[PDB]
Protein backbone atom coordinates (compact mmCIF):
# COMPACT_ATOMS: atom_id res chain seq x y z
CA UNK A 1 0.00 0.00 0.00
CA UNK A 2 1.37 3.34 -0.78
CA UNK A 3 -0.07 6.64 1.24
CA UNK A 4 -0.40 8.51 -2.09
CA UNK A 5 -3.31 6.36 -3.09
CA UNK A 6 -6.74 6.20 -0.74
CA UNK A 7 -4.32 7.42 1.88
CA UNK A 8 -2.69 4.21 2.49
CA UNK A 9 -5.82 3.53 3.26
CA UNK A 10 -4.89 5.28 6.74
CA UNK A 11 -7.63 7.31 8.74
CA UNK A 12 -5.44 10.25 8.91
CA UNK A 13 -1.29 10.14 8.63
CA UNK A 14 0.34 7.97 6.44
CA UNK A 15 4.49 7.30 6.35
CA UNK A 16 5.56 5.37 3.19
CA UNK A 17 8.90 2.88 4.24
CA UNK A 18 11.42 1.25 2.16
CA UNK A 19 9.67 -1.86 0.45
CA UNK A 20 6.18 -2.76 0.15
CA UNK A 21 5.96 -1.20 4.03
CA UNK A 22 3.24 1.90 5.16
CA UNK A 23 2.71 3.09 8.84
CA UNK A 24 -0.63 5.12 9.43
CA UNK A 25 -0.38 7.51 12.33
CA UNK A 26 -2.89 9.84 14.47
CA UNK A 27 -3.03 13.58 15.48
CA UNK A 28 -1.79 14.23 19.21
CA UNK A 29 -5.09 13.35 21.37
CA UNK A 30 -5.71 10.17 19.16
CA UNK A 31 -4.00 6.73 19.03
CA UNK A 32 -3.76 4.18 16.31
CA UNK A 33 -6.14 1.31 16.69
CA UNK A 34 -4.89 -2.29 16.30
CA UNK A 35 -6.18 -2.92 12.67
CA UNK A 36 -3.51 0.03 11.73
CA UNK A 37 -5.60 2.07 10.13
CA UNK A 38 -7.76 3.93 12.52
CA UNK A 39 -7.71 6.90 14.63
CA UNK A 40 -9.75 7.32 17.92
CA UNK A 41 -9.52 10.23 20.65
CA UNK A 42 -7.38 9.36 23.69
CA UNK A 43 -8.72 13.30 25.30
CA UNK A 44 -12.09 14.68 25.95
CA UNK A 45 -11.34 17.76 23.64
CA UNK A 46 -9.33 15.88 20.09
CA UNK A 47 -8.81 18.25 17.45
CA UNK A 48 -11.21 18.44 14.35
CA UNK A 49 -13.68 16.87 16.35
CA UNK A 50 -17.12 19.03 16.90
CA UNK A 51 -18.29 17.79 20.48
CA UNK A 52 -22.13 18.83 20.62
CA UNK A 53 -22.50 16.90 17.31
CA UNK A 54 -20.72 13.85 18.77
CA UNK A 55 -22.79 13.85 21.82
CA UNK A 56 -25.64 14.01 19.09
CA UNK A 57 -24.69 10.62 17.41
CA UNK A 58 -23.07 9.11 20.43
CA UNK B 1 -20.06 35.48 4.59
CA UNK B 2 -21.99 36.13 1.23
CA UNK B 3 -25.04 33.63 0.82
CA UNK B 4 -24.14 31.30 4.18
CA UNK B 5 -25.84 30.44 7.16
CA UNK B 6 -25.78 30.75 10.28
CA UNK B 7 -23.10 28.70 12.25
CA UNK B 8 -25.35 26.75 14.91
CA UNK B 9 -23.63 27.90 17.89
CA UNK B 10 -20.66 25.83 19.13
CA UNK B 11 -20.47 24.08 15.47
CA UNK B 12 -17.65 26.46 14.45
CA UNK B 13 -15.90 25.95 17.89
CA UNK B 14 -12.09 26.60 16.27
CA UNK B 15 -13.09 29.74 15.02
CA UNK B 16 -11.27 32.86 16.60
CA UNK B 17 -12.20 36.38 16.65
CA UNK B 18 -9.45 39.31 16.61
CA UNK B 19 -10.35 42.55 18.12
CA UNK B 20 -8.11 46.47 18.41
CA UNK B 21 -9.24 48.40 20.86
CA UNK B 22 -12.35 46.40 21.13
CA UNK B 23 -13.30 46.77 17.41
CA UNK B 24 -13.62 44.10 14.87
CA UNK B 25 -10.24 43.52 12.97
CA UNK B 26 -10.21 39.67 11.16
CA UNK B 27 -10.79 36.05 12.05
CA UNK B 28 -8.60 33.24 12.82
CA UNK B 29 -8.42 29.33 13.77
CA UNK B 30 -7.29 27.72 16.86
CA UNK B 31 -4.75 24.64 16.23
CA UNK B 32 -3.95 23.94 19.66
CA UNK B 33 -4.85 25.46 23.20
CA UNK B 34 -2.29 28.75 22.59
CA UNK B 35 -2.03 29.18 18.90
CA UNK B 36 -3.91 30.76 15.89
CA UNK B 37 -3.82 30.88 12.49
CA UNK B 38 -4.53 33.85 10.86
CA UNK B 39 -4.27 36.49 7.73
CA UNK B 40 -0.78 38.49 7.84
CA UNK B 41 -2.21 40.99 5.84
CA UNK B 42 -4.95 41.54 8.78
CA UNK B 43 -1.80 43.46 10.77
CA UNK B 44 -0.73 45.64 8.01
CA UNK B 45 -2.49 48.46 9.68
CA UNK B 46 -1.58 47.64 13.32
CA UNK B 47 0.07 50.43 15.65
CA UNK B 48 -0.76 49.45 19.10
CA UNK B 49 0.29 45.86 18.89
CA UNK B 50 -0.40 45.44 22.43
CA UNK B 51 -4.11 45.89 21.84
CA UNK B 52 -4.98 42.92 20.00
CA UNK B 53 -7.19 40.65 21.65
CA UNK B 54 -8.54 36.61 20.43
CA UNK B 55 -11.74 35.30 21.76
CA UNK B 56 -12.45 31.73 21.39
CA UNK B 57 -16.29 30.35 22.04
CA UNK B 58 -17.72 33.66 20.21
CA UNK B 59 -21.28 33.41 18.11
CA UNK B 60 -23.51 35.81 18.73
CA UNK B 61 -21.48 39.39 18.92
CA UNK B 62 -24.66 41.28 20.09
CA UNK B 63 -24.57 38.98 24.02
CA UNK B 64 -22.47 37.60 26.63
CA UNK B 65 -23.04 33.79 27.56
CA UNK B 66 -20.10 33.06 29.53
CA UNK B 67 -19.02 30.22 26.60
CA UNK B 68 -16.40 33.20 25.35
CA UNK B 69 -12.85 33.57 26.46
CA UNK B 70 -10.75 36.20 25.48
CA UNK B 71 -7.15 36.21 25.59
CA UNK B 72 -4.46 38.89 24.92
CA UNK B 73 -1.99 38.15 21.44
CA UNK B 74 1.27 38.01 22.99
CA UNK B 75 2.94 37.04 19.36
CA UNK B 76 2.15 37.96 15.82
CA UNK B 77 4.36 36.22 13.85
CA UNK B 78 4.80 36.53 9.70
CA UNK B 79 6.57 34.91 7.10
CA UNK B 80 9.76 37.23 6.02
CA UNK B 81 8.61 36.31 2.40
CA UNK B 82 4.93 38.43 2.94
CA UNK B 83 5.12 41.94 1.52
CA UNK B 84 2.56 44.46 3.08
CA UNK B 85 -0.20 45.81 1.08
CA UNK B 86 0.16 42.67 -1.27
CA UNK B 87 -1.24 39.24 -1.57
CA UNK B 88 1.14 36.20 -1.34
CA UNK B 89 2.76 34.14 1.58
CA UNK B 90 -0.84 36.03 3.86
CA UNK B 91 -0.64 33.89 6.90
CA UNK B 92 -0.15 34.75 10.28
CA UNK B 93 0.88 32.38 13.21
CA UNK B 94 -0.42 34.17 16.90
CA UNK B 95 1.08 33.18 20.32
CA UNK B 96 -1.84 33.83 22.89
CA UNK B 97 -0.65 35.13 26.55
CA UNK B 98 -2.34 32.38 28.30
CA UNK B 99 -3.87 28.83 26.94
CA UNK B 100 -7.66 29.14 26.21
CA UNK B 101 -9.77 26.33 28.22
CA UNK B 102 -11.04 23.22 26.14
CA UNK B 103 -14.75 23.33 26.07
CA UNK B 104 -18.08 22.17 23.99
CA UNK B 105 -17.68 26.09 22.48
CA UNK B 106 -13.25 26.03 21.99
CA UNK B 107 -11.68 23.22 20.22
CA UNK B 108 -8.81 23.55 18.04
CA UNK B 109 -8.47 22.41 14.36
CA UNK B 110 -6.46 19.93 13.57
CA UNK B 111 -3.33 21.35 11.56
CA UNK B 112 -2.96 18.31 9.11
CA UNK B 113 0.70 17.14 8.04
CA UNK B 114 1.69 18.53 4.72
CA UNK B 115 2.06 15.41 2.66
CA UNK B 116 -2.05 13.95 3.82
CA UNK B 117 -3.16 17.71 3.16
CA UNK B 118 -1.07 17.55 -0.22
CA UNK B 119 -1.80 14.17 -1.36
CA UNK B 120 -5.87 13.86 0.43
CA UNK B 121 -7.26 17.19 1.83
CA UNK B 122 -6.43 19.06 -1.47
CA UNK B 123 -8.92 16.92 -3.81
CA UNK B 124 -11.60 16.96 -0.85
CA UNK B 125 -14.31 19.32 -3.22
CA UNK B 126 -15.93 21.27 -0.15
CA UNK B 127 -15.08 22.84 2.66
CA UNK B 128 -16.47 25.23 4.95
CA UNK B 129 -15.53 28.92 5.54
CA UNK B 130 -16.80 30.79 8.35
CA UNK B 131 -16.62 34.84 10.10
CA UNK B 132 -18.48 37.67 11.24
CA UNK B 133 -17.79 39.50 7.64
CA UNK B 134 -19.82 41.16 5.14
CA UNK B 135 -23.28 39.73 4.37
CA UNK B 136 -23.11 41.49 0.90
CA UNK B 137 -20.59 43.55 -1.00
CA UNK B 138 -20.71 47.04 0.79
CA UNK B 139 -22.70 45.71 3.31
CA UNK B 140 -23.17 45.29 6.80
CA UNK B 141 -20.84 42.84 8.81
CA UNK B 142 -22.86 39.71 10.82
CA UNK B 143 -23.83 39.51 14.52
CA UNK B 144 -24.12 35.88 14.28
CA UNK B 145 -20.89 33.51 13.41
CA UNK B 146 -21.38 32.72 9.23
CA UNK B 147 -20.48 29.42 7.71
CA UNK B 148 -20.51 28.53 4.01
CA UNK B 149 -19.65 25.32 2.05
CA UNK B 150 -16.84 25.96 -0.88
CA UNK B 151 -16.46 23.88 -3.57
CA UNK B 152 -12.22 23.89 -4.32
CA UNK B 153 -10.92 24.77 -8.03
CA UNK B 154 -7.30 23.82 -9.62
CA UNK B 155 -5.75 26.85 -9.97
CA UNK B 156 -5.43 26.36 -14.09
CA UNK B 157 -9.38 25.51 -13.98
CA UNK B 158 -9.72 28.98 -11.66
CA UNK B 159 -7.18 31.14 -13.89
CA UNK B 160 -9.79 29.70 -16.83
CA UNK B 161 -12.99 30.00 -15.39
CA UNK B 162 -11.91 33.73 -13.65
CA UNK B 163 -12.77 36.95 -16.30
CA UNK B 164 -4.90 41.78 -10.89
CA UNK B 165 -2.92 39.33 -8.32
CA UNK B 166 -1.83 36.52 -9.96
CA UNK B 167 -3.12 32.78 -8.21
CA UNK B 168 0.33 31.60 -7.31
CA UNK B 169 1.70 28.44 -5.55
CA UNK B 170 0.82 29.74 -1.75
CA UNK B 171 -2.52 30.06 -2.86
CA UNK B 172 -6.13 28.32 -4.24
CA UNK B 173 -9.76 29.56 -4.79
CA UNK B 174 -12.54 28.18 -4.02
CA UNK B 175 -16.30 29.65 -3.84
CA UNK B 176 -18.29 30.04 -6.66
CA UNK B 177 -18.41 32.51 -10.19
CA UNK B 178 -22.14 33.70 -10.21
CA UNK B 179 -22.00 36.24 -7.74
CA UNK B 180 -24.40 34.49 -4.89
CA UNK B 181 -21.91 32.71 -2.31
CA UNK B 182 -18.72 33.70 -1.49
CA UNK B 183 -16.07 34.84 1.78
CA UNK B 184 -15.65 38.48 2.43
CA UNK B 185 -14.30 41.16 3.81
CA UNK B 186 -14.54 40.95 8.17
CA UNK B 187 -13.95 36.83 6.90
CA UNK B 188 -9.76 37.56 6.29
CA UNK B 189 -8.07 35.14 8.57
CA UNK B 190 -10.84 32.60 9.32
CA UNK B 191 -10.41 28.84 8.33
CA UNK B 192 -11.11 26.92 4.98
CA UNK B 193 -12.08 23.77 7.25
CA UNK B 194 -12.20 20.49 5.59
CA UNK B 195 -13.61 17.13 6.33
CA UNK B 196 -11.94 13.64 6.13
CA UNK B 197 -12.96 10.54 8.10
CA UNK B 198 -14.76 11.92 10.87
CA UNK B 199 -12.22 14.79 11.38
CA UNK B 200 -11.77 18.68 10.32
CA UNK B 201 -8.75 19.81 9.47
CA UNK B 202 -7.09 23.89 8.34
CA UNK B 203 -6.31 23.73 4.57
CA UNK B 204 -6.98 27.42 4.25
CA UNK B 205 -7.22 31.19 5.40
CA UNK B 206 -9.57 33.89 3.87
CA UNK B 207 -7.90 35.77 2.45
CA UNK B 208 -8.58 37.85 -0.76
CA UNK B 209 -10.55 38.82 -4.52
CA UNK B 210 -11.76 40.62 -6.83
CA UNK B 211 -15.05 42.51 -4.36
CA UNK B 212 -16.90 39.84 -2.64
CA UNK B 213 -19.33 37.30 -4.86
CA UNK B 214 -18.17 39.14 -7.92
CA UNK B 215 -19.70 37.59 -10.89
CA UNK B 216 -16.57 35.54 -12.47
CA UNK B 217 -14.61 35.64 -9.47
CA UNK B 218 -13.77 33.29 -7.13
CA UNK B 219 -12.69 33.91 -3.51
CA UNK B 220 -8.47 33.07 -2.81
CA UNK B 221 -7.38 31.60 0.59
CA UNK B 222 -4.11 30.80 2.05
CA UNK B 223 -2.41 26.89 0.69
CA UNK B 224 -1.87 26.23 4.19
CA UNK B 225 0.27 22.89 3.20
CA UNK B 226 2.48 25.29 2.10
CA UNK B 227 3.40 26.67 5.60
CA UNK B 228 2.78 23.04 8.08
CA UNK B 229 6.77 22.83 8.51
CA UNK B 230 7.20 26.82 9.21
CA UNK B 231 4.52 27.11 11.55
CA UNK B 232 5.21 23.40 13.60
CA UNK B 233 9.11 25.26 13.63
CA UNK B 234 7.88 28.20 15.09
CA UNK B 235 5.77 26.56 17.67
CA UNK B 236 8.21 24.24 19.34
CA UNK B 237 10.29 28.14 19.54
CA UNK B 238 10.70 30.07 22.62
CA UNK B 239 8.64 33.64 22.65
CA UNK B 240 10.60 36.46 21.47
CA UNK B 241 9.87 40.31 23.98
CA UNK B 242 8.26 42.55 21.15
CA UNK B 243 4.51 41.20 19.61
CA UNK B 244 5.71 41.27 16.00
CA UNK B 245 8.31 38.85 14.48
CA UNK B 246 9.23 38.58 10.92
CA UNK B 247 10.16 34.62 10.70
CA UNK B 248 12.44 33.31 7.53
CA UNK B 249 10.08 31.47 5.02
CA UNK B 250 10.78 28.80 4.16
N1 LIG C 1 -14.67 37.16 -2.25
C1 LIG C 1 -13.81 37.78 -1.36
N2 LIG C 1 -13.43 37.26 -0.16
C2 LIG C 1 -12.56 38.18 0.43
C3 LIG C 1 -11.88 38.20 1.63
C4 LIG C 1 -11.07 39.27 1.93
C5 LIG C 1 -10.95 40.34 1.05
N3 LIG C 1 -10.10 41.40 1.43
C6 LIG C 1 -9.22 41.96 0.55
O1 LIG C 1 -9.17 41.58 -0.61
C7 LIG C 1 -8.32 43.07 1.04
C8 LIG C 1 -6.86 42.77 0.80
C9 LIG C 1 -6.03 43.80 0.40
C10 LIG C 1 -4.68 43.58 0.17
C11 LIG C 1 -4.15 42.31 0.34
C12 LIG C 1 -4.97 41.27 0.74
CL1 LIG C 1 -4.27 39.69 0.94
C13 LIG C 1 -6.33 41.50 0.97
C14 LIG C 1 -11.63 40.34 -0.16
C15 LIG C 1 -12.45 39.25 -0.48
N4 LIG C 1 -13.23 38.94 -1.55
Amino acid sequence: LICVNENGGCEQYCSDHTGTKRSCRCHEGYSLLADGVSCTPTVEYPCGKIPILEKRNA
Amino acid sequence: IVGGKVCPKGECPWQVLLLVNGAQLCGGTLINTIWVVSAAHCFDKIKNWRNLIAVLGEHDLSEHDGDEQSRRVAQVIIPSTYVPGTTNHDIALLRLHQPVVLTDHVVPLCLPERTFSERTLAFVRFSLVSGWGQLLDRGATALELMVLNVPRLMTQDCLQQSRSPNITEYMFCAGYSDGSKDSCKGDSGGPHATHYRGTWYLTGIVSWGQGCATVGHFGVYTRVSQYIEWLQKLMRSEPRPGVLLRAPFP
